[PDB]
């Protein structure tokens, strides 16, 4: 029962993060810079989180 | 503790630059201070003093308040000594704390002293520095003089002044079960309107009923159904400590049913506390309750968890809460994980890996925490309070609210409670001194005579001995 | 408390909810979308959903603020 | 910029077109002077 | 001049007595509701809201 | 001295007011003003909200009248409020809890005005379903605050207003709400089910509808039910479908024959 | 004297403020708020409702009703603060004080201070002292002086506000 | 009073619209130049007879 | 007339603070203060109120103030900051009506023709609805009773706008008991019925003593329409409806197997699986 409690308030705190769009890469500029393109609007250059 | 006083420094010189600058280096004077305490020692301090420059207001106070500790049982010079090292209301308020925290549970004539102190302060934070120190020195005597200056100074109605008092008026009339005292302390709480002085008489209203048994059920009954959530706070502290030692029915059966049950977090984290204090006398019971509580969807409920499991287990290495606190120092939430890190701390304190098959690698976990750039600052606070707890003295003092003959120690369990309650207010933190016992034996049987003593250990497997190489 | 957390499931998903083309998922609790306001997003999927509706060009109903897919 | 509307030449009021975007019905800065406004003309504008 | 003006949009498929599908103009669709007092029959999939 | 992890107490009155002008604002920001009593060092309260009226110029100090909060202040002085005014609370509807650079300065001015006066936002749209995304600001002038405590983070902050300034002009405050027993359920009779209400009998034709359409999924869960406990050879050692939607199915299926059941004989044996 | 930390609350009263009840019109209320002989003294019978406004906030501490010895010094007195409107003498009577006290005749000599509970005055803008008896129960009591002890609350003026800095004129 | 608060209410910009058909329950129609259809409860600071589709 | 008035939380909370704010100094029997609302149909929505200045004597009961200028320029200044809501009706705390509060109504008719009042007993906690309303009716009773200016009851009830609705839920929440509440909040909601009919009836009771008794007078009215609700009563075990009532218990009755069937052999699953797990669990550890 806590299990099933627990990973339904989680579930909850995550399911406030927004929608986070879709982009797809042309080409990196090395380390965090990075070009992509998103598709409603145009090209960015996005640094890259942790990973 | 000034003979054998062994305590490391290399661990707080890759800790004093491991911290950065947070708010969590004025916990490392605190950490020290548990390590040094009753060793005079504040060589740490003047290693580097200009280091204590970058931590104003409150934490120098704390930071004054740390010589307090750091001398403890000194008694021979304190009065002019505290003086001598500090001559900003913080400061010698920190001062005054510290002249308590000498004296603790052992006035002396110290007491008038404060009792003419006191008086002539400015009704600041220098009066809430001297009201701490001066009811922690004058805790249980129950003299009336003081508790109504104490009495005086809570119905200055201010923010900290009063949140000192209410500790003070608790610790002047501790185990008392004085009904005027707490019947003035209960109206005062449900009269005022600042919340520090609520926390304050929640810690005071439990000291007064210390060890009362079912004397304090008509207090439960009151506390534990006021709509005010720090009186049911203060109610599961009075049924802490008046339940104190004995495992009575009554007593858990209550105070679990309100940690489970009860709509805010706080009386539920301070209600699943309470459980140390009461099943300390048979530790290895206390897993196999908080083993549930352990592991909650509530937050507040598993940092309680923690604490409770460390208070009870005392500084006995009861292995199993080092099972369940292995996890548990691995948790998402911040808070918890401090929780965890001190009552770890609370358990492996004197201890070395033979002895329990935990304490180097919990020590090296303290490293990584402590040395993170990026980790929550609570967690390495939490961190950083653990390494002070772990060679508290010098390894040389343990934590026990019991006596070596069975009796309940009321000095270390006042002290661990009010410790407790640094969730709410970091300076009380010293008052873990009052739970720290040397672990020496004394030889001494006529006057003074201390001779050299050949007695010996007999370790089976191996020589392990003193720890911290 | 769990009758309190699957009421507030149940709340998240009420109206108003916008409107939006299922892409397909990326993994159990989480997939890719395409709303009707035309731009897509990385949203996670509610666990109440049953994954056997999802089908690659489903319609499914987002949260208005948060896009996640209800 | 369009159609200074002009209606009593104490403030005339004007219309900007910001392509693919909106029409709006705006006035000048404290620097800029009428003269120096004229229709079509390209302007600038601030952007809340 | 407090008042404050109303999106139009045309509906489509109610999906239950409450919850309606309504095309906000030229912009994207919606999953809303009826207020409490308006007709339900009424509401076919084209009408002017 | 300098503050501390602090607190702000705003009462039952205060949250509705603040949410009813918030969604009587929205799309438009509006802004109007909290009492209250700067009670200590370590925690504000505000009790009663009263809002301003809504000028052309937007949510700024130009937006606060100074004939109409005077004389506010005078009428709700005479009907028995003299609490005076710190904070200031304004609406940002369709976007999260931040003070922008208009914000940044009309705080200014208020912290000018008293010392501590606390700035508040409201997202009326997003505070929504059950969820109040509510949140209290105040500016900085090296050390933002006093870490003193504990009860500092036991929040979060968001990124939202990380980038717009949650901790680099401004700094959030706790926000907690200081309800009493006598709001309470005074506000809980607007749920309240009536005795009638408790009484009432539902509808027998559409509860038999229910208990048929229920019956019928529970058939076809059972079917799938039985495939899936034929699979049980164990490939691939793997909540989805058929056991748990069972077991709710059957849970609200009982408890509903239960309680129809339960009302009807009530009403057969005490009603006459 | 006066305690420390504290000043006297007379700078912080309001003239607007004062409507003391019951008062002979010979010797008024400024008479009893001077540190003189001069006095006030009732005019219809011993009942007394003195009432006093503060240009701010202010948190009373203790209060010194100092008054002649002839046994026309206040004895017994209620203490109500914050009233919305001006209060009835059977108000008083039937009313639930603030605080409740009974002078003794050490309260009442020019060095006597009195102690008020000091949790309940955090808030103080009006004071409403309700003089109900005398010790030597003389037809019309007495008041040699009176003033209160205590402190500002810092308050701040609603009215002020007033641009700083920022975009001077217009914004979002 | 009124007048001056209302000046103070009706400042740029002004989002230039077209209208669309009114309705009685006297009320407007309004398709911005964004391209979003609006209805107004009330048409607002001019009369309904001048204006028209 | 107005067939229903509807009550949102805002009013009942300021209300609430207003009682709280005067008590706290200048405890009375009562306090009055101007709910402010719209009409829908012949319906009326109120959420708005402000206290103002009033004073009753105690006994005189035709002594009172109520402040005039300050409810005309409180409305004129809550009307700037939302002009929908106008002065209808007002409200009053104390539990029981006064022979004084018929003229605050009629000064209140001076701002509103139909101005109708609102008892909100703050102190009550009790078995429900908080809120009496009443309008003023003058009318020749039809029946060769004397006329009188009267007060004449109108249903009342709570509903809250969204924004209200969140704002309440969001306090509510720690206290909050779940709406859906399967068996337990059911059957504890079954008892409370019985125990409110159980109350209604003694009311019901103690008015027909006191009538029979003669310490109240007859009303004529209700007391026929409480004749009508006696012979309203359905009269169960007619044999028929016994044939149709159990019919239907039957269908529940089967239904109810049916789900307690499939939770016995679901049961009977999860524990077969237990025991093969921790017996390989068993046979492995060896
Ligand atoms: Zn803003």
């Amino acid at each position: 029962l806590n299990a099933k409690v627990r990973l339904l308030r989680e579930e909850l705190q995550l399911l406030q993060e927004q929608g986070s769009y879709v982009g797809e890469v042309v080409r990196a500029m090395d380390k965090k810079k990075v070009l992509v393109k998103v598709h409603p609007e145009g090209k960015f250059v996005v640094d890259v989180d942790k990973n | 503790l000034i003979r054998n006083n062994n305590t490391d420094l290399m661990i707080l010189k890759n800790t004093k630059d491991a911290v950065r600058n947070s708010v969590c280096h004025t916990a490392t004077v605190i950490a020290n201070s548990f390590m040094h305490c009753g060793t005079t020692s504040d060589q740490f301090l003047r290693d580097n003093l200009e280091w204590l420059a970058r931590a104003t207001n409150w934490a120098k106070f704390t930071a004054t308040a740390s010589l307090g500790v750091i001398h403890k049982g000194h008694e021979k010079e304190a009065l002019q000594l505290m003086a001598t090292y500090l001559p900003s209301a913080y400061q010698e308020g920190g001062g005054l704390y510290a002249l308590g925290l000498i004296h603790a549970n052992h006035g002396g004539d110290i007491i008038d002293y404060l009792l003419n102190q006191l008086k002539n302060a400015s009704n600041d934070i220098v009066r809430h520095g001297g009201s701490l120190g001066l009811g922690l020195a004058a805790m249980g005597t129950a003299r009336q003089d003081v508790y109504d200056l104490l009495k005086t100074n809570l119905y200055q109605d201010d923010a900290v002044t009063g949140e000192a008092a209410g500790l003070a008026l608790g610790l002047v009339m501790l185990g008392s079960k004085n009904a005027q005292a707490i019947e003035d302390m209960v109206g005062y709480a449900q009269e005022t309107q600042h919340e520090k002085i609520l926390r304050g008489l929640a810690v005071g209203i439990a000291l007064v009923m210390y060890g009362r048994m079912e004397e304090a059920d008509a207090l439960i009954e009151s506390l534990c159904r006021d709509k005010d959530p720090i009186l049911r706070r203060s109610g599961m502290y009075t049924v802490a400590m008046a339940y104190c030692g004995s495992g009575n029915n009554k007593a858990i059966r209550r105070l679990l049913h309100v940690a489970v049950s009860d709509v805010n977090d706080d009386v539920r984290r301070a209600a699943v506390e309470s459980l140390g204090f009461i099943l300390f006398r048979t530790p290895e019971q206390c897993p196999s309750v908080v083993s549930l509580l352990s592991e909650s969807y509530n937050p507040h409920v598993r940092y309680g968890a923690a604490m409770a499991l460390g208070i009870c287990c005392a500084g006995t290495g009861n292995k199993e809460a080092i099972n369940l606190l292995e996890p548990m120092t691995n948790d998402p939430v911040n808070y918890v994980r401090q929780g965890a890190l001190i009552a770890s701390a609370l358990i492996m304190i004197q201890q070395t890996e033979i002895t329990c098959p935990k304490v180097n690698q919990f020590r090296q976990l303290y490293s990584k925490v402590i040395n993170d750039k990026h980790d929550d600052v609570m967690a390495k606070f939490g961190a950083i309070l653990a390494q002070g707890i772990l060679d508290a003295g010098g390894h040389n003092v343990t934590i026990s609210l019991q006596s070596r003959t069975g009796h309940t120690h009321m000095p270390s369990v006042v002290g661990v409670l009010v410790f407790t309650q640094f969730w709410f207010w970091f300076p009380l933190s010293h008052f873990l001194s009052l739970a720290y016992t040397p672990t020496c034996v004394i030889g001494l049987n006529k006057d003074l005579k201390m001779p050299k003593v050949q007695y010996k250990s007999n370790c089976k497997p191996s020589t392990f001995a003193y720890p911290a190489p | 408390e769990f009758l309190h957390a699957q009421e507030e499931v149940k709340r998240i998903q009420s109206i108003p909810l916008v409107i939006g083309q299922f892409l397909e998922a990326v993994d159990q609790n989480t997939a890719i979308v395409g709303s009707t306001t035309g731009s897509n997003y990385y949203v996670r999927i509610l666990s109440t959903i049953d994954r056997e509706l999802l089908k690659p060009n489903a319609s499914v109903a987002l949260h208005k603020h948060s896009n996640a897919l209800v | 910029c369009t159609k200074i509307i002009n209606a009593d030449s104490e403030d005339p009021k004007y219309i900007i077109n910001v392509k693919q975007f909106a029409k709006f019905v705006v006035d000048l800065s404290d620097q800029v002077a009428p003269t120096d406004i004229e229709e079509g003309m390209r302007v600038g504008v601030d952007r809340n | 001049l407090q008042s404050v003006g109303q999106i139009v949009g045309e509906v489509l498929k109610q999906l239950t007595e409450e919850k309606f599908i309504v095309k906000a103009t030229n912009g994207p669709r919606y999953v809303v509701g009826c207020r409490r007092q308006l007709d339900k029959s009424k509401l076919k999939p084209g009408t002017r809201v | 001295a300098v503050d501390t992890a602090e607190q702000v107490y705003i009462s039952s009155l205060a949250l509705l007011k603040m949410l009813k002008h918030g969604r009587a604002g929205v799309p438009m920001e509006v802004m109007g003003l909290m009492l209250g009593e700067f009670v200590d060092d370590y925690t504000v309260r505000v009790i009663d909200v009263f809002a301003m009226p809504q000028s052309g110029t937007g949510v700024s100090v130009e937006a606060v009248d100074p004939v109409f909060q005077a004389k506010m202040l005078d009428m709700l002085k005479q009907t028995g409020r003299p609490e005076m005014v710190v904070g200031w609370y304004h609406s940002h509807p369709g976007f999260g809890c931040w003070l922008s650079g208009v914000d940044i300065n009309t705080q200014q001015s208020f912290e000018a005005l008293s010392e501590r006066a606390v700035a508040v936002v409201v997202d009326p749209i997003q505070s929504v379903k059950g969820k109040v995304v509510i949140d209290a600001f105040r500016l900085i002038n090296h050390e933002p605050r006093q870490t003193t405590s504990n009860l500092g983070h036991l929040n979060k902050p968001s990124i939202q207003a990380l980038i717009h300034g949650l901790n680099r002009h401004y700094y959030s405050i706790t926000i907690n709400y200081r309800k009493n027993e006598l709001e309470q359920k005074m506000l809980l009779n607007l749920h309240k089910k009536s005795w009638m209400e408790g009484l009432t009998l539902q509808d027998y034709s559409e509860h038999c509808k229910h208990n048929e359409s229920v019956v019928k999924e529970m058939l076809e869960l059972a079917k799938n039910y039985n495939k899936a406990v034929e699979e049980e050879d164990k490939m691939t050692p793997e909540k989805q479908d058929p056991k748990r939607h069972l077991e709710e199915h059957v849970d609200v299926l009982m408890t509903s024959n239960i309680v129809q059941c339960l009302a009807a004989m009530l009403d057969t044996v005490v009603f006459k | 004297d006066i305690p420390k930390g504290y000043m006297d609350l007379m700078p912080f009263i309001n003239k607007a403020g004062c409507e003391c009840l019951n008062e002979s019109d010979e010797h008024g209320f400024d008479n009893c708020l001077r540190k003189d002989t001069t006095f006030l003294e009732s005019d219809c019978d011993e009942q007394l409702l003195i009432t006093v406004a503060f240009n701010q906030p202010v948190k009373l501490y203790s209060m010194k009703f100092q008054g002649p010895d002839n046994g026309q010094g206040p004895k017994y007195v209620k203490i109500f603060i914050n009233l919305p409107r001006s209060m009835d003498f059977e108000e008083a009577e039937r009313s639930e004080p603030t605080q409740a006290l009974e002078l003794t005749e050490d309260d009442i000599k020019e060095d006597g201070i009195v102690p008020l509970r000091y949790v309940k005055f955090q808030n103080v803008n009006s004071v409403t002292i309700f003089v109900q008896s005398n010790q030597g129960e003389e037809e019309t009591t007495r008041i040699s002086y009176f003033t209160f002890i205590g402190t500002p609350v810092q308050a701040t003026n609603m009215n002020d506000f007033k641009r700083v800095v920022g975009k001077k004129g217009e914004s979002h | 009073e009124n007048s001056e608060k209302i000046k103070v209410n009706k400042t740029l910009p002004y989002l230039v619209s077209n209208v669309i058909e009114l309705l009685d329950v006297k009320c407007a129609v309004i398709k911005t130049s964004t391209r979003q259809t609006y209805f107004l409860p009330v048409i607002g600071l001019v009369d309904a007879e001048k204006l028209k589709p | 007339a107005v067939q229903k008035v509807v009550v949102h939380p805002l009013v009942l909370l300021s209300v609430v603070d207003h009682f709280n704010r005067i008590g706290k100094v200048g405890n009375q029997k009562r306090v009055v203060g101007v709910l402010l609302g719209s009409w829908q149909k012949k319906v009326l929505d109120v959420s708005n109120s402000f206290a103002v200045p009033f004073d009753e004597d105690d006994k005189d009961d035709s002594v009172w103030f109520l402040d005039h200028d300050y409810l005309e320029n409180m409305y004129g200044m809550f009307k700037k900051v939302n002009a929908r809501e106008r002065i209808v009706g007002w409200y009053h705390t104390g539990p029981k009506l006064h022979k004084n509060d018929i003229a605050i109504n009629e000064l209140m008719k001076r701002y509103c023709p139909n101005s109708v009042l609102v008892i909100i007993d703050v102190k009550p906690k009790d078995l429900g609805l908080p809120t009496e309303a009443y309008i003023s009716v003058e009318e020749v009773h039809d029946d060769g009773t004397p006329t009188s200016k009267t007060f004449e009851h109108v249903t009342s009830e709570i509903g809250a706008e969204e924004a209200e609705e969140v704002g309440v839920e969001h306090l509510l929440r720690d206290i909050k008991d779940t709406t859906v509440g399967t068996l337990s909040q059911r059957i504890t909601n079954q008892v409370h019925g019985l125990k409110g009919l159980n109350s209604k009836l003694l009311d019901i009771r103690s008015y027909l003593e006191k009538v029979a008794t003669g310490k109240l007078p007859i009303n004529h009215q209700i007391i026929y329409q409480l004749q009508d609700v006696f012979n309203l009563l359905p009269d169960v075990s007619l044999q028929e409806f016994v044939k149709a009532f159990y019919l239907k218990t039957n269908d529940q009755m089967v239904v109810v197997y049916l789900a307690s069937l499939i939770r016995s052999v679901v049961a009977l699953h999860n524990l077969i699986n237990n025991k093969i797990a921790n017996r390989d669990a068993e046979k492995k550890e060896g």
